C-alpha cells in the first residue's frame, strides 16, 4: 500500500459512522448478563405513562401540580407536547425535546382518588387541531367527548390521533356519603402509543 | 413489567406505618431493610376501610441515590442506612433524586387507589453489575410508596391513621 | 427510524473535557473519563441505569499564541495505576500501558477504549460505599469499578522560547452501546461532579 | 493507487495491531528448534508453585523468612495477593502485579522439614471475605477447616475459591523423641488453580 | 484471555532510548537493540531464559528550539561490522546495508528486522565467555551473538544556522514472540547495563 | 518436568559435601563439573539417618548467572569455574540472581525432604541455542542444592555432617 | 413474632383463621 493516507480524510467530522483504532491489542471485554429492563429504542420508553401537571396553576406546589380538586371546567390542558404546558414534564415531553418534530398518536388516562362510595359524571371533551375552546358544557357535550362516570370505571383512558385541548367539566355535581369528605381529586396521566415517530435530533433546552 | 421469575444464579412484615392527609411519604432500601444474590419481591397493603379515600404510588426504583436540598454534600451513613425502620421522603415531587414524581412510572409501579384496590406487590429480580454482592454496604432496589392524593374520610376519633403495611420476602436467594 | 434507536440517541461525539494550558519565559492533564464534566451530557446519559459500551475518544489541540508543529502525547491510564508528577515523570514511558504520539497539525489523534469496568456494565448510578467493608472516609455511591482510568496528556517538545497557550478539547463517541433500565428525567441543575445535589426548585413547569 | 497515504493514518499509537515495513528483503531467518520449557501464557507460568514469607516478621532475615519454627496461632496469611503481604513475593504476586483485577482459585501446600519420628496436630483454617480474624483455636474449630496431622501426611495442600486469611494454630502440642530438637520447621507454599485469569495490563510497581 | 498469551505481556511498545544533541553556531548516535537501557523493559523481559521474535522498531524526534522541518537518517548496522565516526563518514553511505530517510514532520518512521542472531533464539542470559578459547579481557556473560547490530541516526540538514537540541526516541514493539524456559523474578534493582550485580537488600516484601 | 526423555541431536560421583545446620548450599555448573551435546541427569542423596530433621530444595537453573553484592564488576574465572568441587551461595535467599529462593520453583525443582525421602532426580535434556557446544567456556546448566530448613537432630559426637552425595550421568551425549 | 413461626391474619379475606399444633409453650397474637 502507498501508505501515507485514506480517501474521504483530513478532517473530524462530529457525528461520524467510521470506526476507530483500539488500545488495549485484544484486551478481552468482561462478558454480558442477560438482566431484564432492556431497552433497544427511545420509544419503548416514550410508550410508558407518566403523569402530568394538569394543575400547572400559580398557588399549587410539590406533589399538589399533579391532582385536581373536584368539590364549569376542571381543568383544560393545552395540548402541544414540547411548547410550555403540563406535558412538557412527562416521558412524551422530555424525550420528545431532543427531536426536531413527532408523529403518531397519544393517549391520556385519568384516574380518581375518591371513596368507593363517591360518584359523579364528568364530561370529557377533545379539541382537534384548529378548533376553539369549549366555551362551557354545551360546546363540550356537541364536541368529541366522554361521559366518565367515576361507576363500573375509576379510570378512564381517551386516545388522541394524529393540536388544542382535552377538557374535562362538572357534567353533574359530585354526590358523596357522609363519611368521606369532597377533598376528592383526579390525577392524570399520559404516553406515546405504538404508533410513535421522532425524526431528527436537537438538543433539549431544561438543561 | 421486567418478567422475571424471582431467581438467582419466607416472608418479613415491617411494623405498619401510619399515614396522614399531611404524609409526604416512605422508602425502605433492600438488601437494608432484611436487617445473596436474590429475587426480592414486595407485597404491600392498606389497612383502610372502605369510607376512606386516597391513593399511593408504589415504586421500586433501581440504583436510587437519595439527593438533597442545598448543599453538595453526599448522605452520610444514618441518612441511607434505614432497616425496616424506613426512611421519610424529604421532597417526594423530586423524588429526591431532582427527577420528577410524575415520571417515576418509568421504574417498575404500581397503583394502591382505595376504590378499586388496597393491595399491590412487585417482582424485583437482582440487577446488579456483579453477580453476587456479600458486603452489607450497597441497596440494589429502593421500595419507595408515595401518598400521590392525601388520605381522606372519617370524623373524629377514627384520627386519620389509615396504617400501610409492608411486606417482604427474598425469594430465590443464595450466597 | 433515525436517533429513536438508543445507540443513535446517545452516540454524539461530546466534548466532554475544555481545557488550556501555557508554556512561557505543572501544565499537564489527568481527567478520568467520567462524563459528569459536562451537563447536556450528563442528563442525556442519567435517563440509563446501566449501560455497557465502548468509549472512542478523540483529542483536538488548538493554539493562542502571544503554528508551532508541537508532539503531543495521549497516554491512557488504567484505574487506580499510577499517574505522573509534572511534564517529566517515568509514568509517560511506561512499558505496560497504552500511548499515542501525534503532531499538532495532523488531522486529531482517535483510540478506542474497549468496556474497561470489573462489573459487567457501568452502573450509572450506584448508592453503597465498598466491595467488602466501610470506613468513615469512603463516599456515599463513588463506586471504584466505575473509575475508568483516566486520559493523560502533555505537550513532548516544550522547550519552545515562543509564548503560547494549548487548548485541548476532548471527545468522547460512546459507542455499540447496550443499555439497561431506564429512568425518570432528571429535572433539575447539576451542584457538583459526584452526586446529584441541587437548591426548577419547587415547580417544573410553567404556568 | 493515488500514493500519498492510507485511512487511519497520521499518528503513532503505543499499542497498535497494525504491521510494518521490514529491512533486509527476504533475509530468510535462522531456524526453529524445539526445546523443552515452552510458554504460550503467563498462565502456564503463573500456575506454578512458589514459597512464601509467611514469616515475614521484623527480626527474619534471609531463608528465615520463608519458614515458621514449631516448639496460639503459628501463622497468619493476609490473602490478598497484590497487596503488600507474604504473597507479594511469588509467581502469584509478581506476575498478577502486572494487571488490573484477578479472578479464579489460588491453592496452599504447606509442608513439615521435621524428624521421622516426630508429630502433632496443627488445625488450619480458612477466613472468607468480610471475616474476622479467628482470635484463637476455638474460632478455627467453628470456621471452614482442616486438621493437619503430621503423620500419613508431611505436605498438606488447600485450595482456596473465588478475602481475609489462613490461619494454622498449634491444636496439640508438638511431640518429638529424645533424638530430635524442638527446631522442626514448616515450609508454606502457593500458586494459581487452572481456573486463574488476568484482565488488563498494569506495569508493575515493585522495579 | 487477553495479555495472558505472553505475545500480548510483551508485545507492548516499549521506549528503549531516549536521548538528545544539539545543533549550534560528534552529535551522531550509535546504541545498539539490547534491551537494557530502561530498567522496567529489564524485568519484564527477564522472567524467559530464550526468547524468538522480530524486531518492529519505530523512531520519534522531538525539537526545543532556542519547527525546522530536517531530514533524518536512519541506519540499521549488522553485529560487528564497521560503524561512523561522525555525522559525516562513508558508512553511512553504505551499499549493502540498510537505511531510511525520513522528514521530521511526517508521521514517525517504523521499520522490522527479522530475527537476527547466528544462535535459534536470543538467550536473555548466558553464563560463558567465547565459542572457541577465552582470553583474559572476554567477560562474564557478554555472548557475541546477542549483539542484535545497532540503530545508527543522523540529521542530515545540520548546516542551519537556528539553534536548537534534537530529541529522540526509540520504541520497540518486539513482535511475533516465541519464548522459553521461564525464570523466578528479578526482585532488586539493577546496577548496570551489562550484569545483574546489586547493592529490597535483605528482606523482599513488608512486615 | 520437561518432559525429554534425556537426548542429543556411566555415572560420576562427587564428594560428598559436608552439610551443616549453619550451610548456605552448593551449586555446580555442567559442563564444568564433568571435568558435547548432552541430556545431562543429576541423582542426588543425602546420607541421613533416620533420627535427622531439615530439608533440602534441589534445583537446576538454565543459564544462572551468578550475580554479586556490592559492585557493578562481573564474576571472575576462578568464581564461576568450579569443576566437580562447586562453589556456594553467597546469598541463598536471592539466588544469587537478585531473584527470589521462593520463586525458584519455576526451574525444574525437588525435594529432599527428610521424612518423605531422602533421595531426589531430574532430567536436564540440551537448551543450548546452538545446536552442540564445544569449546570448554559456558554452562548451559547449574545444579543447585538449598538448605531451606537447617538440618537438626543427634547429639555430640554424631558432630552434623550429615552428607549431601551428588551424582551425575551426561547420558545420550555425542560429539 | 416476626421472626417466630407465624401467621398474618387480616381480617379481610377471612373472618376465621385456623392454625395446626403439631407434636409446648405458646401461642401468641
Amino acid at each position: 500500500v502507498p501508505t501515507c493516507l485514506l480517501p474521504g480524510s483530513n478532517q473530524f467530522l462530529t457525528t461520524d459512522d467510521h470506526s476507530s483504532a483500539p488500545a488495549f491489542p485484544d484486551f478481552s471485554p468482561t462478558p454480558e448478563m442477560h438482566i431484564p429492563g432492556q431497552v433497544h429504542s427511545m420509544l419503548e420508553i416514550v410508550q410508558i405513562e407518566s403523569m402530568m401537571e394538569i394543575n400547572n396553576v400559580n398557588d399549587a406546589s410539590g406533589v399538589e401540580r399533579l391532582r385536581v380538586q373536584i368539590s364549569q371546567l376542571l381543568f383544560n390542558i393545552p395540548l402541544d407536547i414540547q411548547l410550555e404546558g403540563p406535558l412538557r414534564n412527562t416521558l412524551l415531553g422530555n424525550i420528545s425535546r431532543y427531536y426536531t418534530h413527532w408523529s403518531g398518536s397519544l393517549e391520556m388516562t385519568f384516574m380518581f382518588c375518591g371513596s368507593f362510595m363517591t360518584t359523579g359524571k364528568l364530561i370529557i371533551c377533545y379539541t382537534p387541531p384548529g378548533g376553539s375552546s369549549p366555551t362551557d358544557r354545551m360546546q363540550a357535550m356537541l364536541a368529541t367527548h366522554v361521559v366518565w362516570d367515576f361507576g363500573l370505571q375509576s379510570s378512564i383512558t381517551i386516545i388522541i390521533p394524529w393540536v388544542g385541548y382535552v377538557t374535562c367539566f362538572m357534567q353533574t355535581n359530585l354526590v358523596a356519603p357522609v363519611g368521606a369528605a369532597d377533598q376528592c381529586y383526579i390525577v392524570g396521566m399520559v404516553a406515546a402509543k405504538k404508533d410513535f415517530n421522532l425524526r431528527l435530533m436537537r438538543d433539549s433546552p431544561d438543561i | 413489567a421486567y418478567g422475571e421469575w424471582p431467581t438467582y444464579l419466607r416472608f418479613y412484615t415491617l411494623k405498619s406505618k401510619k399515614w396522614e392527609s399531611n404524609s409526604t411519604g416512605w422508602w425502605w432500601k433492600l438488601p437494608d431493610a432484611l436487617n445473596y444474590r436474590s429475587g426480592f419481591l414486595c407485597h404491600v397493603q392498606c389497612n383502610a376501610t372502605k369510607f376512606h379515600q386516597g391513593t399511593l404510588l408504589i415504586v421500586a426504583i433501581p440504583e436510587h441515590q437519595i439527593g438533597k436540598k442545598g448543599t453538595g454534600t453526599s448522605a452520610s451513613f444514618a441518612e441511607v442506612m434505614k432497616g425496616a425502620e424506613g426512611g421519610v421522603f424529604e421532597q417526594p415531587y423530586l423524588l429526591d433524586d431532582g427527577t420528577s414524581l410524575a415520571c417515576a412510572l418509568v421504574y417498575p409501579h404500581q397503583w394502591i387507589n382505595l376504590r378499586t384496590n388496597n393491595s399491590a406487590t412487585i417482582v424485583l429480580p437482582w440487577m446488579n453489575s456483579a453477580p453476587m454482592d456479600f458486603a452489607l454496604r450497597h441497596n440494589n432496589w429502593t421500595l419507595a410508596v408515595i401518598p400521590v392524593c392525601p388520605l381522606a374520610g372519617g370524623t373524629g376519633n377514627t384520627n386519620t391513621y389509615v396504617p400501610i403495611t409492608i411486606s417482604i420476602a427474598p425469594m430465590c436467594a443464595e450466597y | 427510524t433515525a436517533e429513536c434507536l438508543v445507540e443513535n440517541f446517545l452516540g454524539r461525539s461530546a466534548l466532554v473535557c475544555m481545557r488550556s494550558f501555557e508554556y512561557k519565559n505543572k501544565n499537564f492533564f489527568i481527567w478520568t473519563l467520567n462524563t459528569r464534566e459536562l451537563v447536556q451530557i450528563r442528563r442525556k446519559m442519567e435517563l440509563f441505569t446501566y449501560l455497557r459500551f465502548d468509549t472512542e475518544i478523540t483529542i483536538v489541540p488548538t493554539l493562542r499564541l502571544f503554528l508551532p508543529n508541537l508532539t503531543l502525547q495521549a497516554m491512557y491510564v488504567p484505574t487506580g495505576a499510577r499517574k505522573p508528577s509534572s511534564q517529566d515523570s517515568f509514568e509517560w514511558q511506561s512499558a505496560c500501558n497504552p500511548s499515542v504520539f501525534f503532531k499538532i497539525n495532523d488531522p486529531p489523534a482517535r483510540l478506542t477504549i474497549p468496556f474497561m469496568s470489573i462489573n459487567s456494565a457501568y452502573a450509572n448510578f450506584y448508592d453503597g460505599f465498598a466491595g467488602f467493608e466501610k470506613k468513615a472516609t469512603v463516599l456515599y455511591g463513588i463506586n471504584p469499578a466505575n473509575t475508568m482510568g483516566n486520559l493523560c496528556l502533555r505537550v513532548v517538545n516544550s522547550y519552545q522560547p515562543v509564548q503560547y497557550t494549548l487548548t485541548v478539547r476532548v471527545y468522547m463517541k460512546p459507542k455499540h452501546i447496550k443499555a439497561w433500565a431506564p429512568r425518570a428525567p432528571r429535572t433539575m441543575p447539576y451542584t457538583n461532579i459526584l452526586n446529584n445535589n441541587y437548591a426548577a426548585p419547587t415547580a417544573i413547569v410553567s404556568h
